[PDB]
């Protein structure tokens, strides 16, 4: 229920591929969509492959991933200046040896142990006992293509066109009857307008 | 069978610091539970503490918070330990054991470490 | 089995009497699976509301019928004019409590001039 | 920390029977004269139903938990307000992200939240003889409140508490959904007032929350709510005051119907099409009346059941241990051309082994193996160190 304003994505430099359209092609800022969920997060930014149609990856096999629909932006611009501890950027991490594809948009919030030898964790540490949380750690001076990333994906799911999340700038009177195409709330067609009660 | 070499313990002065190796020659190079033991005189084997093979996880127990962090090396395939704050219970026996594919806590000799003022 | 370098059987196009390639080899016969299709009869919502299943090639108040195993509609003795058909010479009605029945057809009225 | 109060009675629960129930539009679109199958999550058209008599002072103390099941169809007529809310979670403690919804008359606050959980939670109101009211004052549901998510505050919409007397007057609908990181909660409120347990009304249920949540649930229990009661010390009463209610229990599974709308846009008669032959073939055909004939239908297939392998045993027995056993080799100064082809080269040898460290690389499947020909298994021989593996 907002205006969305997507012009402010070609702004600025970097990004990535957008490899999701999966609609038709003519102009971008039109269609109303059907639900924009921003799910904003961080990765070391080695490979985005995970993200993009199959190519499972390690992140994507216990985290964010998309089953076969897509359709999303996938924009993700690198930033290494920005929230980079100089001695190590502890605060972010990641979990790990979380079973093997998981559900796609099914997040898990728990530690206990993944119990992948013979003896569990048994509410205490051990050998092969740990909490599947390791911190990233990422170093303000480790390399180009391994330093994190800031990544965003949405989920459209485009089902409903007529909904309540498009801003374009354009507005025009509402027509009564004429044989005249109409655009309103995303939704295009032809042909002639007469009211009714229903 | 697995070979385990301990090295460089001996005796410290209370509240010393000590730098042990434990070189693991090869290991299946599929180690989960890489951990060091402790066996105190007339005291039942205890866990200390782990380092994870594929993260740099490194668990540790309540009594060696601080003082004790644990350190591996892939590129070299061993296991190094720092310690802080020898108290004269730490004396006792340390030991290095690889818990790998099959392979249990592959147990090894360890090394005598003696913390005393004599 | 015939010959040892060549033992998968297999006659016309699809019957393939094997299995793919077992170390024992040789063959017996085929028999994975194979069942058919299904349909209703109904003599009319506003007439009735019980009806008649009928299935294409079962080896099933069952009757056993070589159109297809019928499941619903009791056989008699005699036999009537019909208009809902079955196949293989036999048809079924509405008679009357009241309930389907299936019967062997009925050529018509005989008379010997 | 918490308090045990349990009963050592227990009773069976009891079964009966569910009329036409559990239907809504597949889509949020609207139709009007023209009927559409439909295949998604919803209840048949004869099912059973599960309530339990939750009632004690002739009288029965059961509390029990409901799996989840990936969703459970509730509906619930209660009048003293009964049912206050449904705690969720597997494990239903600080661990994990629980559901608290609470309704008065005031406002509907629904909160998602950490909340410590006891052993048996239950929240007691009391009366004020002065303000000849009913407050709530016992807030010992819940120990600690921490990692706050949402909080979601608004006026009740289709609740009127307006009647002071309602004798099981009314009829709220529940349905509950876990799919792609949400639940979803669906509002429903028609009056009736008949003799049977369950009429014959039929009117889907309409949108109102769209709530997401990402978490693996498999357990919950549903809230309750308690009347203080005044005892002297001398009485020693039970101790446990509650009133009349019930609560219906149903699940979920995928199956497809049909559906046909009116001038209205709104499902007058509707054919179940997986129910008998008769509606059977009404699935086909686009229309509620069929004359006298022959009819087809899906066609019976007996899907296979027994799926097993026979695989070689044999073949060439043992392609390393007919010369060099499990392993052992000649001098290392004679690297003899000794390679075996054609062979089994399976890799029973490996399985079990001790210790060792093999060539650390392992592409397919790590130990698992044994799933290519190969051309030889050539083994040099030859006798190292191995503590210089690396080089
Ligand atoms: C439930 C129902 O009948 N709804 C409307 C009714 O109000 C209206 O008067 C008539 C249309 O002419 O029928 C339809
Ligand atoms: C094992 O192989 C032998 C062939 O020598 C033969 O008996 C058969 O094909 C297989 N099964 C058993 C049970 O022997
Ligand atoms: C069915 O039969 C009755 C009586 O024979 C007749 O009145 C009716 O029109 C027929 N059709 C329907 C749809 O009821
Ligand atoms: C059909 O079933 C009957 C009864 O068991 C049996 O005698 C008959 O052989 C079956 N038909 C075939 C083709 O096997
Ligand atoms: C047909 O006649 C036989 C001969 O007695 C009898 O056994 C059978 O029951 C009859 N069929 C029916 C449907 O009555
Ligand atoms: C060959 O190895 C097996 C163990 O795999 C065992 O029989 C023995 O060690 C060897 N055989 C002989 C005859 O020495």
């Amino acid at each position: 229920n907002c205006v969305a304003d997507y012009s402010v994505l070609y702004n600025s430099a970097s990004f990535s591929t957008f490899k999701c359209y999966g609609v038709s092609p003519t102009k971008l800022n039109d269609l109303c969509f059907t639900n924009v969920y921003a799910d904003s997060f961080v990765i070391r930014g080695d490979e985005v492959r995970q993200i993009a149609p199959g190519q499972t990856g390690k992140i994507a096999d216990y985290n964010y991933k998309l089953p076969d629909d897509f359709t999303g932006c996938v924009i993700a611009w690198n930033s290494n200046n920005l929230d980079s501890k100089v001695g190590g950027n502890y605060n972010y991490l990641y979990r790990l040896f979380r079973k093997s594809n998981l559900k796609p948009f099914e997040r898990d919030i728990s530690t206990e142990i993944y119990q992948a030898g013979s003896t569990p964790c048994n509410g205490v540490e051990g050998f092969n006992c740990y909490f599947p949380l390791q911190s990233y750690g990422f170093q303000p001076t480790n390399g180009v293509g391994y330093q994190p990333y800031r990544v965003v994906v949405l989920s459209f799911e485009l089902l409903h066109a007529p909904a309540t999340v498009c801003g374009p700038k354009k507005s025009t009177n509402l027509v009564k009857n004429k044989c005249v195409n109409f655009n309103f709330n995303g939704l295009t067609g032809t042909g002639v307008l007469t009211e009714s009660n229903k | 069978e697995v070979q385990l070499v301990e090295s460089g313990g001996g005796l410290v002065q209370p509240g010393g610091s000590l730098r042990l190796s434990c070189a693991a020659s090869g290991g299946t190079f599929s180690s989960i539970g890489m951990g060091w033991f402790r066996q105190a005189p007339g005291k039942e084997r205890e866990f200390v503490a782990a380092i994870s093979w594929d993260g740099g996880a490194t668990a540790y127990a309540d009594s060696v918070k601080g003082r004790f962090t644990i350190s591996a090396d892939n590129s070299k395939n061993t296991a190094y330990l720092q310690m802080n704050s020898l108290k004269p219970e730490d004396t006792a026996v340390y030991y290095c054991a690889k818990e790998d594919v099959g392979k249990p806590f592959d147990w090894g000799q360890g090394t005598l470490v003696t913390v005393s003022s004599g | 089995k015939f010959l040892p370098f060549q033992q998968f059987g297999r006659d016309i196009a699809d019957t393939t009497d094997a299995v793919r390639d077992p170390q024992t080899l040789e063959i017996l016969d085929i028999t994975p699976c194979s069942f058919g299709g299904v349909s209703v009869i109904t003599p009319g919502t506003n007439t009735s509301n019980q009806v008649a299943v009928l299935y294409q090639d079962v080896n099933c108040n069952v009757f056993q019928t070589r159109a297809g195993c019928l499941i619903g509609a009791e056989h008699v003795n005699n036999s009537y004019e019909c208009d809902i058909p079955i196949g293989a010479g036999i048809c079924a009605s509405y008679q009357t409590s009241q309930s389907i029945i299936a019967y062997t057809m009925s050529l018509g009225a005989e008379n010997s001039v | 920390q918490c308090v045990n109060l349990t009963t050592r009675t227990q009773l069976p629960p009891a079964y009966t029977n569910s009329f036409t129930r559990g239907v809504y539009y597949p889509d949020k679109v609207f139709r009007s004269s023209v009927l559409h199958s439909t295949q998604d999550l919803f209840l048949p058209f004869f099912s059973n139903v599960t309530w339990f008599h939750a009632i004690h002072v002739t009288k029965r103390f059961d509390n029990p938990v409901l799996p989840f099941n990936d969703g459970v169809y509730f509906a619930s007529t209660e009048k003293s307000n009964i049912i206050r809310g449904w705690i969720f979670g597997t494990t239903l403690d600080s661990k994990t992200q629980s559901l608290l919804i609470v309704n008065n008359a005031t406002n509907v606050v629904i909160k998602v939240c950490e909340f410590q959980f006891c052993n048996d939670p239950f929240l007691g109101v009391y009366y004020h003889k002065n303000n000849k009211s009913w407050m709530e004052s016992e807030f010992r549901v819940y120990s600690s409140a921490n990692n706050c998510t949402f909080e979601y505050v608004s006026q009740p919409f289709l609740m009127d508490l307006e009647g002071k007397q309602g004798n099981f007057k009314n009829l709220r609908e529940f349905v509950f959904k876990n799919i792609d990181g949400y639940f979803k909660i669906y509002s429903k409120h028609t009056p009736i007032n008949l003799v049977r347990d369950l009429p014959q009304g039929f009117s889907a249920l309409e949108p109102l929350v769209d709530l997401p949540i990402g978490i693996n649930i498999t357990r919950f229990q549903t809230l309750l709510a308690l009347h203080r009661s005044y005892l002297t010390p001398g009485d020693s009463s039970s101790g446990w005051t509650a009133g009349a209610a019930a609560y219906y229990v149903g699940y979920l599974q995928p199956r497809t119907f049909l559906l046909k709308y009116n001038e209205n846009g709104t499902i007058t008669d509707a054919v179940d099409c997986a129910l008998d032959p008769l509606s059977e073939t009404k699935c086909t055909l686009k229309s509620f009346t069929v004359e006298k004939g022959i009819y087809q239908t899906s066609n019976f297939r007996v899907q296979p059941t027994e799926s097993i392998v026979r695989f070689p045993n044999i073949t060439n027995l043992c392609p390393f241990g007919e010369v060099f056993n499990a392993t052992r080799f000649a001098s290392v100064y004679a690297w003899n051309r000794k390679r075996i082809s054609n062979c089994v080269a399976d890799y029973s040898v490996l399985y079990n082994s001790a210790s060792f460290s093999t060539f650390k690389c392992y592409g397919v499947s790590p130990t698992k193996l044994n799933d290519l020909c190969f051309t030889n298994v050539y083994a040099d021989s030859f006798v190292i160190r191995g503590d210089e593996v690396r080089q």
